[PDB]
């Protein structure tokens, strides 16, 4: 009675996306129900604290396609629940793969981690948000997100991470302050290393204990909501992780395994539910605004047309029955169409994250000064290939590490000349066409690699140099939402103006919707120039809007203060021109008046 | 007045400069700050009072302060200390005062003195001046509170101007004229006796959201406040007066600084008790932020 | 089905205020039905005679929300009994809360007071008094409130008082006589020590049996009311009394105590809904029960901190709005001792609701200012007129409690200063300022002769006094006042609009000179607070004419020297205290005098 026929044969079918609706620890006032994916298990037995751990007291009857489910009086929320599996001569136990809660009964979760059977009733206030998010209608709108590792980003006391609640208004005060749209945080999913920043999972359906309860994350979510942010999650399907009493041959056989070892056999039907149920599961219990798939490479080439196929079904399930969500893929073999709809032979995401842009500018930029004349096309080269894909563009927390560097540590020359290179390169990524991803801590450009086991180095905000990029980030993000020529990342929406200064490493170019244009004067130099003439459309006043080197960023505050005034001979194959003064080191946006 | 204790010299010498004061320039204003309890300092001679025309209302400034001071998640908890305030605000003729003594010595501008981060500071501060311009009692701003800097007052300098470039500063300085002109047009703010206040509601001490009203003769006007940064939707308000109603002001107001969310006008009061009331306002109540609102005509 | 399921429902609201017709123990000719609120108890069991107080011959059921319910043949009204409740290894016998009537069966309160089974069926002829009853709309009738203690007030022999009914014909002679408008009864409510003066208190549904039956009390009440004199109950919801058998840890746990500084561990703990219901129920058992008139709670403040305590704002603000709701024309008074605001105000301006205030602010400074010696009152002169800055922040009742004559603080008579002579004049004095400031008038037994001792309650007040000249003055000063008050509306009016200051700086000839008045009726009041009569004294007046004396403190009557005006004062036009028309009088040593426009 578990299980309605349209249950099994759903599930057999490949297409059981409510699975977790039915699969894993069901709490009822009276007991709790369980039910398990164990295909090739002779026999199936949940233990806990309500039967004394005895192996024989409740065990599952089995039903078709492999499932097993079982009701057991007694069970209550919080009791810690394990499945002791048999496989022929050898039995062992394992965690839930549906568990919805889980704990490490040590207090270590390297050396624990166990299934908590849990109730995940909880009351929403998010209404208003959710019939207001936009999804793949975002195209057209401000996408500016603050990408986000929970435990390294503030500690209540040093080497403790804010709970969900305690970190919901610390987060959303700094998203809104700096004018962030979107939150993107690194799978909070159950993980037993810590140190893997969460990518390696045992729990998919449950959110990491570090930080609270399943209620608590929703709580976020909802908090987050009401104050207009947006949460994407990390969601890590290429792998699972190599836990000896979780998702590991977990039958007994090859089950979530393929028939090196940890990556999902996407043949089985029961893989595909488990990971399309997981997709929905996180969008419609948690609300989540977006997935984030990383590595899609890994899956696309072994082709893999089961994953191919699977990341298709993928995207096309998430939106058929969440019209508004948002799918975003890391790919690094340049696959073409991954933002690209499934009828087009697309991969089906909303977005992919433009790495070529990401490599080309932060290459550029290391280069000192000097030197960057003979590396012109590399900066001037990003717009060939900027219109491929929705792109977003994106600083990460895989960029700061290993040695590559914190953003400021990869910034050239001395402190004051590496803070204007950021704000220089922010200034340039908001400019340049597609969405903008940034991890925290380039925000206040701080110093070292991030440091997981460590809170981001606040103190930093003392000094000029780094309040002061804070300062540049949140006004770049003020102009973003309001002036809808960013909004659009099209090729309409972008026209160039001048990239033929190589010697003094400058660039013009110009970013319309519409009737709006915006123009923005690049100096990658720390010479200043003075009478710079630049091309325009348009003639009559006009408006510096924004400038690097003003001095509330910390820059010398050379700028072009009074209204600039058009002067009506042709310059860079344009009408007008304006006469310009350009700050070292400094982008200058200026608006028509 | 005390040595410490009543010294009847300085009493004396009080009333009587007033009654000069008064007697040969009818015109002037005299005011009084005191950090007591001194009963009539407002009140004429003839009435045993001091004979002042205006007293400090240095208690609603330290409540209010006190309270905004505490962090959002605590507001809750510190209700009492906001509403409370009114109990004290018709005692005396008062003058609502936030002056350069509170902002030296350590005690911090009255944007460091507004929590959260920069958005919510400014937030904080629209709402501040926003209830002071609500609460009964003239105004007085000391120099560069309009725009909320950062520092205290330093007599040796010159105010930051400059904050007045960037954005948040010169929304603040903007609300502050918006309040002003308020108040200038309006003489439902003008009466500071009780008959010019009426309480709508002050026990959503959970939500930190309170409203009032502002009446002179016929005109009123509404005043709904949310202390909280989460935006409040489908929030009723009771109304005495039934029909279209406009929103004079939106601390929200995108002008301001803000989310830029509002009512947007045409509110229609509907005919459903609500607050012991015969109509009611269904109002989205913006983050951090102080709404006005008047009827129609 | 003892118990209708509205009622467990209203229960768990802590909505159920006429839960005393279903709680306690209510007769039924062949038996008594008993409820009790237990919920932390495993059984609750009724032991009596009518069991050999046996606990397992009558085990009460559990019904909904820890209500337990059960019915016992030939429990007769008139027996004593007593709960069994069980708390896992241990079991107590307790008292019930919702006891109607109790008795000591040793014979002494201290040792045993017993729960007795109780028909409250009585016969009301105070029909007339209740159609007519005032109180919110009493804020402009005079209220002059006789302040009692029933045991104290007279004793049929020494050590032996007046029962409810004995004491009802003597007490109800005596306040028409005076002039009071009530009565306010220190509290009723059975309590175990008679030196509590009742305010710790066991029984809160039951009157205390040291008077009588509950009946006794109701025909008391009823008696009064026929003779035109309301009753204020003192009620006690701040604390219980610390009895083993009482509310202490009733059903084995803290039940009505928090799961204050002055009693710790005995306050009521208001979250509770069953402590809401079981304090409001309460209140208005006596306002329906005993026909009670008003309800007067002491050392709110002690409920509204601990900082403020939200539990008791709220109950407190919930109480006055259910007493109003159910008795519309009830007084609720309340003595706070610190300046929360708002005590008088409605609950819908963030008041707690409260008609009345006592205003100990006032009777603080007056004391202090009369305590002094008349030669030093010159330095304390803004002592004396400064009242008035906050004497209609709330709706006030002007206090000279019981709390004031004990304790070594003195009588009122002992307070004042001087000989006999300027002690009895310095109480005329007094009262009479206290009638002419605004606000209600509350005196305490004893204060009207002006008696030499401090309350003593286990004696009977010192009536011999009444035999010697001065304290006898001071009884027909307080009668004369009552009638003044009572005849003329400027007295009604105890708002701003109702006083003027005549003249307020004589600090040198400590003199106070001030108008209470209504449209068209004015009082005039000129106070001398020294020994020394004061001749050619002008006071401005408003209106010119013939002015009459209508009360002089130093009438001989009284016990004073006898210098007045004696009426025939006609109003001189010259510009006087700021007035157009001025009055030449004589003050007369340490005296009021009062004077209004001849009609």
């Amino acid at each position: 009675s578990w299980l309605t026929e349209e249950d099994i044969r759903r599930w057999e079918s490949g297409t059981f996306y409510d699975s977790y609706r039915k699969l894993g620890a069901h709490p009822d006032e009276e007991g709790t129900w369980f039910c398990v994916w164990a295909p090739h298990a002779d026999a199936v037995s949940v233990l806990g604290a309500f039967n004394n751990w005895d192996p024989e007291a409740h065990q599952l009857e089995r039903y078709g396609a492999g499932l097993w489910a079982g009701y057991v009086p007694g069970a209550l929320p919080g009791h810690a629940y394990k499945y002791r599996i048999r496989h022929g001569f050898y039995q062992a136990d394992k965690t839930d793969p549906y568990a919805f809660a889980m704990e490490p009964p040590t207090g270590s979760p390297i050396e624990g981690l166990a299934s908590i059977i849990t109730r995940l009733d909880y009351t929403w206030h998010d209404d208003a948000w959710m019939q207001r998010r936009k999804g793949p209608a975002s195209l057209y709108e401000p996408v500016s997100i603050y990408e986000v590792h929970l435990g390294s980003w503030r500690h209540k006391q040093p080497g403790v991470s804010f709970s969900y609640r305690e970190i919901a208004e610390p987060l959303a005060d700094y998203v809104q302050d700096l004018g962030f749209t979107h939150v993107e945080l690194l799978p909070i999913m159950e993980h037993p290393y810590y140190g893997s920043w969460g990518y390696q999972v045992v729990g998919y359906y449950a959110p990491t204990f570090r930080y609270g309860t399943p209620q608590d994350l929703m709580y976020l979510i909802d908090y987050l909501h009401q104050r207009g942010i947006g949460v994407i999650l990390d969601w890590v399907p290429s792998h699972f992780a190599a836990d000896p009493q979780g998702l590991v041959y977990f039958d007994g056989t090859t089950l979530f395994e393929y028939d090196g070892t940890y990556v999902f056999d996407y043949n089985k039907p029961g893989v595909r539910n488990f990971l399309i149920s997981n997709a929905l599961f996180w969008l419609d219990y948690y609300h989540v605004d977006g997935l984030r798939v990383d590595a899609v490479a890994s899956m696309l080439y072994r082709e893999n047309l089961e994953a191919i196929d699977f990341i298709k079904k993928f995207n096309e399930t998430v939106y058929l029955h969440f019209p508004e969500a948002i799918t975003i893929a890391e790919e690094s073999t340049a696959w073409p169409g991954v933002s690209a709809p499934t009828y087009n032979n697309g991969l089906g995401f909303l977005y992919k994250w433009n790495m070529g842009w990401m490599h080309d500018t932060l290459d550029y930029m290391r280069r000192d000064p000097v030197h960057r004349k003979y590396h012109h096309d590399t900066l001037t080269f990003s717009l060939w290939y900027a219109f491929s894909e929705h792109y977003i563009l994106p600083l990460s927390h895989d960029e700061v590490v290993h040695g590559k560097g914190s953003l400021w540590t990869k910034m050239p020359g001395d402190d004051w000349q590496k803070a204007a290179n950021l704000r220089l390169l922010y200034g340039h990524m908001w400019g340049h066409p597609g969405k903008k991803l940034l991890f925290m801590g380039g925000e206040f450009g701080q110093h070292h690699e991030w440091n997981h086991d460590t809170q981001l180095e606040w103190h930093l905000l003392d000094q000029p140099y780094h309040r002061g990029i804070q300062a540049w980030v949140r006004d770049l993000n003020h102009l973003y939402r309001t002036h809808p020529a960013l909004w659009h990342d099209g090729p309409e929406g972008f026209e160039w103006i001048d990239f033929n200064d190589r010697d003094q490493s400058v660039i013009c170019y110009l970013r319309k919707h519409t009737d709006r244009l915006l123009l923005f004067v690049l100096n990658f130099t720390p010479v200043p120039r003075e009478h710079y003439r630049v091309g325009v459309p348009i003639g009559g006043p006009w408006r510096e809007v924004l400038n690097s080197d003003a001095v509330a960023y910390g820059g010398s505050g050379m700028g072009n203060f009074g209204r600039v005034e058009a002067v009506p001979e042709s310059w860079h194959g344009r009408p007008f021109h304006l006469e310009l003064t350009l700050p070292p080191l400094a982008i200058l946006i200026l608006e028509p008046e | 007045l005390y040595r410490d204790r009543e010294n009847l010299e300085a009493i004396d010498f009080i009333k009587k400069f007033n009654e000069t004061v008064y007697l040969h320039f009818p015109e002037a204003i005299t005011i009084a700050e005191e950090s007591t309890a001194w009963p009539g300092v407002s009140a004429p001679t003839y009435n045993n009072g001091l004979g002042f025309l205006y007293k400090w209302n240095m208690g609603w400034m330290h409540d209010t302060l006190d309270y905004m001071r505490r962090d959002p998640v605590h507001r809750k908890y510190h209700h009492d200390t906001l509403t409370f305030s009114l109990w004290y605000a018709f005692s005396e003729h008062y003058i609502l005062p936030l002056s350069h003594d509170e902002v030296v010595h350590g005690k911090g501008s009255l944007w460091t003195k507004m929590p959260g981060d920069d958005w919510q500071k400014a937030a904080n501060l629209r709402l501040l001046y926003g209830h002071m311009w609500g609460h009964p009692g003239k105004k007085l701003l000391f120099m560069g509170g309009e725009f909320g800097q950062h520092h205290e007052w330093n007599h040796d300098t010159q105010l930051e101007w400059h904050l007045l470039d960037q954005p948040y500063h010169r929304g603040i300085q903007a609300w502050v004229r918006d309040l002003n002109h308020l108040y200038r047009t309006h003489p439902a703010l003008w009466h500071d006796g009780p008959e010019g206040f009426e309480w709508i509601d002050f026990n959503d001490r959970d939500q930190s959201v309170i409203c009032y009203l502002r009446k002179h003769t016929d005109r009123l006007l509404l005043f709904v406040l949310n202390f909280t940064p989460v935006p409040r939707e489908h929030y009723r308000v009771g109304v005495p007066i039934g029909g279209p109603w406009r929103e004079v002001l939106n601390s929200d107001a995108v002008a301001y600084g803000g989310s830029g969310m509002g009512n947007f006008g045409r509110v229609e009061a509907v005919p459903e008790s609500w607050h012991g009331r015969p109509f009611h306002l269904e109002l989205t109540l913006p983050p951090l932020a102080i709404l006005i609102l008047e009827p129609e005509s």
